């Protein structure tokens, strides 16, 4: 039972630059039966490579495959805008079971963008239901790696926040994140100042956005 | 051309049995095995099994042997993958695929079909509670405690598309989904514009038009 | 009608606890015999009442629990629980 | 001042349940941090509140039970219980 480990985690290169994807097998893939699939978000996987070197019919020339034994590579010469998706490598030499890789997402490379940080107290409409949800928004940042920490009276909050991130924006190719702090209202009236601290590459120093219950 | 289709997006409670169909066209149905691949949101592509539309034989992978049953008919020309006794983590998309080789064999997957999202949760259908996030200045709508996915959030009946961020839904411990839709606007517009979020939850047929007015006091 | 409510008062409805353990049908019969109903799980799912209605009967037959049940592949549903009538 | 009580309202006293399990001293400190106290066994022995405070901490360290203590309670300190603050 081969495991198909894809070495690149997130391939981050600008359009047209050379994309190199490494796919390693635990054991030798017999007769080099390796295939490459590209799944665009919300679509079915497409056939791109079989025989580890032969291109599927109708697939753009820039897609290439090579390798042998336990090492196979997917090469995209000119990174077309459509070539930003997830890629899987599949084995069918030592089957069954035909095992798949864990996949790598190919993202787009732009300049560092600082996140616009906003903080939203829970509304009085929510302040009737018995729960308080404070929202912290980071808008239009890159890279995605960003630490969001919540302070209630400057005390670090653990295990009370949930984070959500969007995919790449179609216009400015940035990411957007929210942290939702959910506590019972008693906690919200047990403390005064609510601070959101953001740690990002584009910030020379973390910015804290805060408010008081008033 | 070759096509493979299924009526997906089948939210099912655990303990029940989801039966995904797969209608294929463009090739000889009896000549090639139909294979099933599942994608869990956290995990990766996992081969589940295969069936011969010529014989009816089934070859399953471990972790799916005896809990999954594939059947087919040649008349309607369809293959059915059936999962019985669903549990929480089986929430996944189930693709259908026609393999390139012929007969008792294995090859690359020649063709694929659209996925089949199956959400498995005991939570019942529930409309969302929409709360304002009052206010470049940002403001938004928090939709909380709804089930199942999806809720579609527009701003101003779709009139505001620049700077809108509808984040992917998050699953809370109660089993109810939550989502936040935010938008950034110039401060000049705080006074002369009312901001409406239209949140629609089709499974509960809930339409809420919430006004995020600038903070008073 | 709040100080005449010897239970949990929410939204205008009074939840009376029955500490004795009955089946679902028996709890339904007692609530009907008190001109009340088993609590709607949705009306209390996102409130403060869960801490009182934990592992208690609901109107739909399924009990009220904070986290969703993962397996429930047992199909006898032969269980005794506490319940509220409202 | 009754709808302001998100718990058990009796005569003007609001009991808030804490579903988390704490020891007796921890529960005493927890209620004190909310300017409240553990429920008095005497104030609830003959009321309707007893069914809610069953097996819950009391002010005397001994838990609140329907019957009076069975005369062989040795050690209550090394165990966790739920509690109310009032």
């Amino acid at each position: 039972e081969i495991v198909l480990t894809q070495s690149p985690g997130t391939l981050s290169l600008s359009p047209g630059e050379r994309a190199t994807l490494s796919c390693r097998a635990s054991q030798t893939v017999s007769s080099n039966f390796l295939a490459w699939y590209q799944r665009k978000p919300g679509q079915a996987p497409r056939l791109l490579i079989y025989g580890a070197s032969s291109r599927a019919t109708g697939i753009p020339d820039r897609f290439s495959g090579s390798g042998s034994g336990t090492d196979f590579t997917l090469t995209i010469s000119r990174l077309e805008p459509e070539d930003f998706a997830v890629y899987y490598c599949l084995q069918y030499g030592n089957s069954p079971p035909p095992t798949f890789g864990q996949g790598t997402k190919v993202e787009i490379k732009r300049t560092v963008a600082a996140p616009s940080v906003f903080i939203f107290p829970p509304s009085d409409e929510q302040l009737k239901s018995g729960t308080a949800s404070v929202v912290c928004l980071l808008n239009n940042f890159y890279p995605r790696e960003a630490k969001v920490q919540w302070k209630v009276d400057n005390a670090l909050q653990s295990g009370n926040s949930q984070e959500s991130v969007t995919e790449q924006d179609s216009k400015d190719s940035t990411y957007s994140l929210s942290s939702t702090l959910t506590l019972s209202k008693a906690d919200y009236e047990k403390h005064k100042v609510y601070a959101c601290e953001v740690t990002h590459q584009g910030l020379s120093s973390p910015v804290t956005k805060s408010f008081n219950r008033g | 051309q070759v096509q493979l289709v299924q009526s997906g997006a089948e939210v099912k409670k655990p303990g029940a049995s989801v039966k995904v169909s797969c209608k294929a066209s463009g090739y000889t149905f009896t000549g090639y095995y139909i294979h099933w691949v599942r994608q869990a949101p956290g995990q990766g592509l996992e081969w589940m099994g295969r069936i011969n539309p010529n014989t009816g034989g089934t070859n399953y992978a471990q972790r799916f042997r005896g809990r999954v049953t594939m059947t087919r008919d040649t008349s309607i020309s369809t293959a059915y993958m059936e999962l019985s006794r669903l549990r929480s983590d089986d929430t996944a998309v189930f693709y259908c695929a026609k393999i390139y080789c012929r007969g008792d064999c294995y090859s690359y997957f020649d063709y694929w079909g659209q996925g089949t999202l199956v959400t498995v949760s005991s939570a019942s259908t529930k409309g969302p509670s929409v709360f304002p996030l009052a206010p470049t200045a940002a403001l938004g709508c928090l939709v909380k405690d709804y089930f199942p996915e999806p809720v579609t959030v527009s701003w101003n009946s779709g009139a505001l598309t620049s700077g809108v961020h509808t984040f992917p839904a998050v699953l809370q411990s109660s089993g109810l989904y939550s989502l936040s839709s935010v938008v950034t606007v110039p401060s000049s517009s705080l006074g002369t514009q009312t901001y409406i979020c239209n949140v629609n939850h089709k499974p509960s047929n809930t339409k809420v038009d919430k006004k995020v007015e600038p903070k008073s006091c | 009608h709040k100080e005449s409510c010897n239970g949990l008062y929410y939204q205008g409805s009074c939840y009376i606890l029955h500490s004795d353990y009955k089946s679902f049908e028996d709890a339904k019969a007692n609530c009907a015999a008190e001109s009340s109903t088993l609590p709607n799980k949705s009306d209390v799912l996102t409130t403060w009442l869960i801490d009182y209605v934990e592992d208690t009967w609901g109107s739909d037959g399924n009990p009220i629990t904070k986290t969703t049940s993962d397996y429930q592949d047992s199909d006898v549903s032969q269980e005794v629980r506490k319940y509220f009538c409202t």
